[PDB]
C-alpha cells in the first residue's frame, strides 16, 4: 500500500510552507507572495537534485562517466568494452560469486542477456555443452571471456549464435 | 509485436509532418477519415483574406467575419466588414455601411516595401539622374567614370 | 557539528538552525533588529527554515543508502547484488495428495489435468493415470473364486504373477491367502513395507499402507499391484499446485473437497504440509537468506552425498563410483560417466533432487531412467541396490534361552542390516559382541553366516562382503539357536 | 532497439500542450498562456479589443475630445490634426526600396573618407578622393 | 527507418514549439525554404491592437506586445514593440523615435519614407554595381575604390 | 543543469554566481529601476539566504566525494569497504612452538597470552600486529569471496582463505580432446600454488572441486570419506635484480626508498609464469615520485649473481613453475 | 587511463609528411611556444 523507498521528490514542495502563512494577512497582496515564491523555489532544484545523487549511483542507472568508479571498487576495469555491454560484464562477474554452475543455473544467467526464448543449450556425453543464441542485442566476442569463467573446471564448449530459430 | 506499434508510428509521424510542414495548404487524412488542417490553414483566420473585396450592394448578406467587401460614396473607397458575420447569422446587407454599424471600415498595411529616410538597404538595381560633373547629390556608375575619364591622361 | 563528521553523519533539530540564522539576521542589522514573534522577518525566517530540515533528513537518508545498514527498497538490491543474490518473485504453492476410489474404477482410466479444481485455489499438477500410483489399499469382507496378482518389480522391469484360490471366504484358509499376498508383495519392492502390513484376524481383513491404529500413513513409494478381480478399496497419489501465484498455505490434514466429483470418489485428503506460496520477496528475509549462504553447497561429492539423504523419502543408502580415464575400468561403466547407487528413493523424485549435478558431467549411467523437463528435456541414470538376504545360526554353551528372550537378540543382529553397498564386511567379531550386548551379562557362543536356501553345509565362519551392486539383508524369521 | 524514444516523449507532450494552446487560441471565446506567461487573445475575442472607429463623420468646424470619431471637411479627420481617407495613392510618390528610380536631387550623409564597403558614396566625396590619387 | 521517423517527429515539435511561442518580432523556419509566422506576428501582422491608447512615460516599462502608446511632443503618434513580453520587457526612454518601438501607420504616416522626388537620407546602402557600368545606376563606396584600383597600377 | 552529478563528474557552483542570478530572476519580478547595490538592505537579505543554502551544495559535494574510493578516509572507509562485506582486522596474538601459554594440552602448541603487539628471538613467533592500517586494509580489499564451487574463481577464492600460509596461486586448464602444449593430459587441469602445506590444500580442493577428479600435477595425496587423491605443484625458485638509471636533479637518499619499495610491489604482484613489461616499471618510477622529476630513464635485470654484463632491458618471463621476486640489496641508482 | 603491454609517441611539425615522426625530444625556439589540438592525435595498433 505503501512504497518501502522514501527517497522520492516531495509531493507539492512548493504549496508547502506557503500553508504556514498564519491567517491569510499577506495573501493576496501580490508583493510578499513573489518574495516569498523566490525563495522557496530555489530550494525545489536542490530538492529534486538530492535524488538523482542517490539515484544515478546505482549501478542500472550508471552512466558510463561514473560507472567506471563502481567498476574500478570491484576490480572490473573498462578495457575496451563499450557502456551498453560494460554494464552487462559487471553484473555477471558479480553474480558468479554465488553459483554453482549447474544446468539449472547456466540457464539463468544466460537468461538476462537474451531475454526469455533466446537462448538454448543442449548436451554432450563427453563433458560436451552447446549454446544457441536466437536474439543477441550486443556483440558477443567481447563478452565471451566471463561466458567461460562460470562453466565448470572440465567443460568442453561450442558457441553459435544466430538471429531468429 | 512491437512491429505492429512501430508501423503505426511510422504513418503517424509522417501525418503530423506534413501537417506541420502543410505549405500554405495540405488536409493529413487521420485512420479515422476525419480531415486536419496543415498549420498554415488554421492561420487563415487572422490572415484576412484581401481578395478583391467584393462590391458592396443592397440585399444579399455576408456570411464570413473577416471577408471584406468595396463601398463607394457619392463623392471615395472605402472596404468593410462586420465582424459579428457567421453562418446561421449572416449580416444582411444595406445601402451604404456609413450607418449599419454591423459593418466597419479597414485599412492597409503594407507601407514592407518602402525605403525609409533613414539608413535604407536597397535591392535590385537603383538608379538615379547623371548628377553635374557635384557635391551632396548621389553619383552614377557613369558620372563617376566621366568624371576620372578625363583624369587617367 | 551535525554535518559529516568523524563518525558518521548526523541530524540538527529545527531551533539550532533557527537561533544560527537569527544570529545571523542579528550580526546583519545589529543588535537592535527584532527578530521574534511579530516581525515579518521573523515570519519570513522561520517559514524559510522548516523546509531545509527537510533537505537536510532527506540528505541524511540518502548517506546510509549505500552502507550494510540502512539499505532499502532497489538500493537494496545493488548492495546485495554485488554478492549475486537476488530476491523472489511471486511463488507457487506445490504439494502431494491422495485419494480414496471406489473397487470399480478401471484401472486404465486417466484423470484429465484441465477438468479439475481440487479447491478454490488448487488444480493437478499434470496428467494423472490410476495405475502405477497405488499407495495404500484395504481389503476386508466381501470378496469364491480364482485371483490373479501382478506387480512391477522395483528393482528389475519384469512383471510377476500369482495364481490362487479364494476356496472359503472366512477363517483360516482366508488368513492363510493373506498370509500368501504378504508374502507375494514383500519378496519386492523393500522390506520396510512389511512393517506396514499385517492382518487383523478379528476381523478378517487385510491392511496396506496404515499403521496399528488404522490410520492410511502410505507404503514406501508409489507402485502398481492389480487384483483381477478388483476387491477392497484403493488410493493413490497425486501431485498439485495452486492456480495463482501468491500466498497460500494448507495443514497436514486440511484438504478436503473436489469441485468435480469424479465417479467413484470416496475421500481425499493430505499427508504433509504443502511447501507454502510466498508474495513479493521483503527485505527481512532476504537479509536472512543472505545471511545464511554458507551451508548452501552444491555440484560437489559431499554435497551431493548430502543433499540426497536429505531430499528423498527415503534413500536409506547411498554411494558413488568414478571412472574417468579413457576406458571402461574393471566395473562395467562407459569412459567418462559417473555411477550412483541408492535404496529405497524411488524413481521420479530421486531424479529430480539430481538436477544438483556439475553441469557438464556426464554421469547418466545405471539401470533405470527418467526425463526431467528443464524447454529441453534430458535423461539420467542410475541404479538400485539387488538385496541378498542372509541366514545365520547361533549356537551356544550355557543356560537354555526362554521363549521372547530370544527377541533381544534376533532384534541385536539388525547391525547387519546396516552394511554399506559393496564395501560392507560382517566381521563376524563384531556379531559375537553384540549377541553377548543385548542381553543380561553372562560361556561358548559362535555364529555361523550363509545365503538363503543354501542346505546346511554351507555354514560358514569366514566374514562375507557384498558384490558391487549388492546389500545386505536379514529377517527376524530367519534366526535359529541352538544349545550345546 | 529503438528505445532512443526515451527522448522523444519530451517532445510528444509539448506537441500537445502546443496543439493545446492552438485549439484554445483558434477557438477560443471571447485566453492562452504561453511558456513566457504573456497572453495570446482568441480571434473571437481580439476582434473586441481592436480599434473601431465611429462610422459616422461629422462636419468639420477647426474647433476635439475624442480620437474615436471622424470628420468631415471638403475627406476624413481625427484626432489621435491627422486626415484619415484623402484619395491619393502611396505608391506613386515614395519610392519602393527595390529597384527605385529617384529623380530631381538625391543627398545622402557623405561617408568617411577611405570606407570600402557597401554604402553610397556622395559627389563631394569621390571628387575628393580623386585628388589623392592625382597626388 | 524508424530513426529518421522520430527525427521527423522532433523537429516537427520544436518548430511547433517556435510557432506556437514565437516572439512577435519573430518566424519560424519550416522544413522547406519557406518561414513559418508566430501568432503575435500574425495577429499584428494584419492588424490588431488594444484600443484605450497609453501615455507615454519616460519612466515606464514595457510588457505586452499589441498595445497602443501613445507620444506626444502636440504632435502625437501611437507606437507599439511586437518583441515586448513579460519575460522580456521594453523600456519606454524618453523618446520612442530612438528601437524596438513602431509607429502606428497613418495616411499621413508615409512621412518617414523617402519620396521618389530628392529625398534626404540620415546610412543608406546599395547592391554593388559590376565593374565598367557606365549607366545611370548607383555605385557603391567600395566599387569606386574598387574601380580607382585599376587606375593607380 | 549543469550542477550536481553530471555522469562526467560532480559540480559545484561557487558563492558568487548563486547570488547572480538569485538577484537577476529577483529582478525580473520587479523591473531593472529597483536597488540592489551593495549594503542595500536588499542585497544584505539576499546574501544572508543564498550562504544558508550554499552550504547545502557543499554537503553534497562532500558526501559525494566522501563515499569514492579515492577520498576514503578513516571510519568513512571501513563503511566503504563494508559494503563489500570485510572489515578491518584488530588486535592480533603471536603464534610460537614447543607472556605466552600452551594453545592446547600436549602429551607424549604456543599462544600469546597478550591481546597484542609483543621474547620473540631464536633460542631464549609472530610478533607485531596491533591494528590493520589502511594501506595495507586497502590492500587486503584486492581479494574476492565467494560461496561458488567447481568454477575457477571459485577456487582461487577458497584456497586464499582457508589454506593457510598461501600466497600465490594459479590454474591452468586443457579442456580439448588432446594434450595441450603444456602436456597436460586432455580433460584434466593443473593447478599450481606457492607456499602452504601439502595435505591441507587437498583436503580443501576436495570439498570445492566437482565430483569427478580431474586434477593433474606433479605430487599428489590421497583421500577418503571410497578413497581417490589429488594432484598439484610447488614453483617458489627466482630472485631477481635491478638497476636504474636516470637523468637530471639527484633524488637524495629518501626518494630512493620510494622508488625502490614502489617498484618491489609491482614486480612481485606478477602472476606466475607470467611477464613483466619494461615499459610498466617506469611507469612505476614517473609515479611513486612527483613527475618533472627525470628528463631519460632506464631500467636493467638480471638474476642474482650473474655478472654485471648480464643486464638486459627487454620483457622478461618465467617458466611454469617459477615465481618472480624482488627484494632489498638491490636496485642500484646512477646518474647517466 | 585504467591500469594496462608497448607503446610509443611520434611528434613531427603539422603539414610534414609522415618521414618526420621521430622520438628525439623537440625544443623550442626563441620566440616559438609550443602548441596542439585535440583533433591532431591519431593511433595505430600494432
Amino acid at each position: 500500500l505503501k512504497d518501502v523507498n522514501h527517497i522520492h521528490p516531495l509531493p507539492d514542495f512548493v504549496r508547502g510552507g506557503f500553508d504556514y502563512v498564519p491567517s491569510d494577512i499577506f495573501s493576496g497582496k501580490e508583493n510578499f507572495e513573489q518574495t516569498l515564491r523566490i525563495l522557496l523555489e530555489r530550494l525545489e532544484f536542490i530538492d529534486q537534485k538530492m535524488v538523482e545523487l542517490a539515484e544515478l549511483r546505482t549501478t542500472l542507472n550508471a552512466e558510463d562517466a561514473i560507472l567506471d568508479e563502481i567498476g574500478r571498487q570491484l576490480g572490473i576495469y573498462r578495457n575496451g568494452l563499450n557502456d551498453p555491454e560494460y554494464r552487462a560484464v559487471i553484473m555477471i562477474l558479480t553474480g558468479n560469486n554465488s553459483k554453482s554452475g549447474t544446468r539449472a543455473d547456466i540457464i539463468a544467467t544466460l537468461k538476462q542477456l537474451f531475454g526469455e526464448d533466446g537462448v538454448t543449450t543442449y548436451k554432450g556425453y563427453n563433458y560436451r555443452l552447446d549454446i544457441n543464441i536466437f536474439n543477441t542485442c550486443m556483440e558477443v566476442t567481447d563478452i565471451l571471456p566471463e561466458i567461460i569463467d562460470m562453466l565448470p573446471l572440465v567443460t568442453h564448449l561450442r558457441v553459435v549464435e544466430n538471429q531468429g530459430y | 509485436d512491437a512491429d505492429k506499434a512501430v508501423d503505426q508510428i511510422i504513418e503517424d509521424s509522417k501525418r503530423l509532418h506534413i501537417v506541420v510542414n502543410g505549405t500554405g495548404t495540405e488536409q493529413a487524412v487521420a485512420e479515422d477519415g476525419s480531415l486536419l488542417p496543415s498549420v498554415r490553414k488554421a492561420l487563415i483566420d487572422n490572415l484576412y483574406f484581401k481578395t478583391p473585396p467584393l462590391p458592396w450592394r443592397n440585399g444579399g448578406s455576408v456570411n464570413e467575419f473577416n471577408q471584406l467587401y468595396s463601398f463607394t460614396d457619392v463623392s471615395n473607397t472605402t472596404w468593410w466588414y462586420a465582424p459579428g458575420a457567421t453562418v446561421s447569422n449572416p449580416v444582411v446587407m444595406r445601402d451604404s455601411p456609413i450607418n449599419d454599424g454591423k459593418f466597419k471600415v479597414f485599412l492597409d498595411k503594407t507601407n514592407d516595401i518602402y525605403a525609409p529616410l533613414n539608413s535604407p538597404n536597397f535591392v535590385g538595381n537603383p538608379r538615379v539622374p547623371t548628377p553635374a560633373p557635384n557635391s551632396q547629390s548621389i553619383p552614377t556608375t557613369g558620372w563617376v567614370q566621366s568624371e576620372m575619364e578625363g583624369l587617367e591622361d | 557539528n551535525y554535518g559529516l563528521t568523524g563518525s558518521g553523519f548526523n541530524l540538527p533539530p529545527m531551533d539550532d538552525l533557527v537561533q544560527e540564522t537569527k544570529k545571523t539576521f542579528k550580526s546583519a542589522f545589529g543588535e537592535d533588529f527584532n527578530t521574534e514573534s511579530n516581525s515579518v522577518a521573523d515570519k519570513l525566517i522561520q517559514i524559510f527554515n522548516e523546509r531545509e530540515y527537510q533537505l537536510w533528513l532527506l540528505m541524511g537518508s540518502v548517506y546510509y543508502a549505500q552502507t550494510m545498514q540502512g539499505a532499502e527498497g532497489i538500493y537494496l538490491d545493488d548492495l546485495l547484488g554485488k554478492r549475486g543474490i537476488y530476491r523472489l518473485g511471486k511463488t507457487r504453492s506445490t504439494g502431494t495428495v491422495v485419494m480414496t476410489i471406489d473397487s470399480s474404477v478401471p484401472y486404465n482410466m486417466i484423470y484429465s489435468a484441465a477438468t479439475y479444481t481440487i479447491d478454490t485455489d488448487y488444480e493437478l499438477s499434470s496428467d494423472v493415470q490410476v495405475a502405477g500410483n497405488i499407495v495404500a489399499q484395504l481389503i476386508k469382507g466381501t470378496d469364491v473364486g480364482t485371483y490373479r496378482l501382478q506387480i512391477q518389480n522395483t528393482t528389475d522391469q519384469s512383471v510377476k504373477t500369482l495364481s490362487l484360490n479364494l476356496t472359503a471366504t472366512s477363517g483360516q484358509p482366508l488368513i492363510t491367502f493373506f498370509g500368501q499376498i504378504k508374502d507375494f508383495i514383500v519378496n519386492n519392492t523393500i522390506l520396510s513395507n512389511q512393517d506396514r502390513i499385517w492382518i487383523d484376524s478379528t476381523e478378517g481383513a487385510l491392511y496396506i499402507g496404515y499403521d496399528t491404529n488404522k490410520i492410511m500413513i502410505g507404503l514406501s513409494s508409489r507402485v502398481d499391484f492389480r487384483t483381477n478381480p478388483m476387491a477392497g478399496t484403493r488410493s493413490i497419489s497425486m501431485d498439485v499446485r495452486s492456480i495463482e501465484p501468491g500466498y497460500i498455505s494448507r495443514d497436514v490434514h486440511s484438504v478436503r473437497s473436489i469441485n468435480p466429483t469424479p465417479g467413484g470418489f470416496v475421500d481425499i485428503d493430505n499427508l504433509s504440509a504443502f511447501i507454502d506460496g510466498s508474495d513479493v520477496e521483503s527485505d527481512n528475509e532476504y537479509r536472512i537468506r543472505a545471511a545464511t549462504s554458507i551451508s548452501e553447497g552444491k555440484a560437489t561429492r559431499p554435497a551431493i552425498l548430502a543433499a540426497l539423504l536429505n531430499k528423498v523419502e527415503g534413500i536409506e543408502k547411498v554411494r558413488i563410483f568414478n571412472n574417468n580415464t579413457d576406458k571402461t575400468n574393471s566395473l562395467g561403466i562407459p569412459p567418462y560417466r559417473f555411477m550412483v547407487v541408492c535404496y529405497g528413493g524411488g524413481t521420479a523424485e530421486i531424479s529430480q533432487v539430481l538436477y544438483d549435478t556439475i553441469a557438464t558431467s556426464n554421469n547418466t549411467y545405471g539401470d533405470t531412467f527418467y526425463d526431467i523437463t528443464t524447454d529441453q528435456v534430458e535423461r539420467i541414470w542410475h541404479t538400485k541396490a539387488a538385496a541378498r538376504q542372509l541366514a545365520i545360526r547361533v549356537r551356544y554353551r550355557g543356560r537354555p534361552l526362554s521363549l521372547t528372550e530370544e527377541t533381544a537378540i534376533a532384534n541385536g543382529l539388525a547391525t547387519a542390516v546396516n552394511g554399506t553397498m559393496i564395501a560392507g564386511t560382517l566381521y563376524n567379531v563384531r556379531l559375537v559382541g553384540t549377541v553377548m550386548s543385548s542381553t543380561s551379562p553372562d560361556t561358548q557362543v559362535y555364529v555361523d553366516i550363509k545365503n538363503k536356501g543354501q542346505p546346511d553345509s554351507a555354514y560358514v565362519n569366514t566374514d562375507v562382503t557384498a558384490s558391487t551392486t549388492q546389500v545386505l539383508s536379514l529377517e527376524l524369521e530367519d534366526v535359529i539357536f541352538s544349545q550345546i
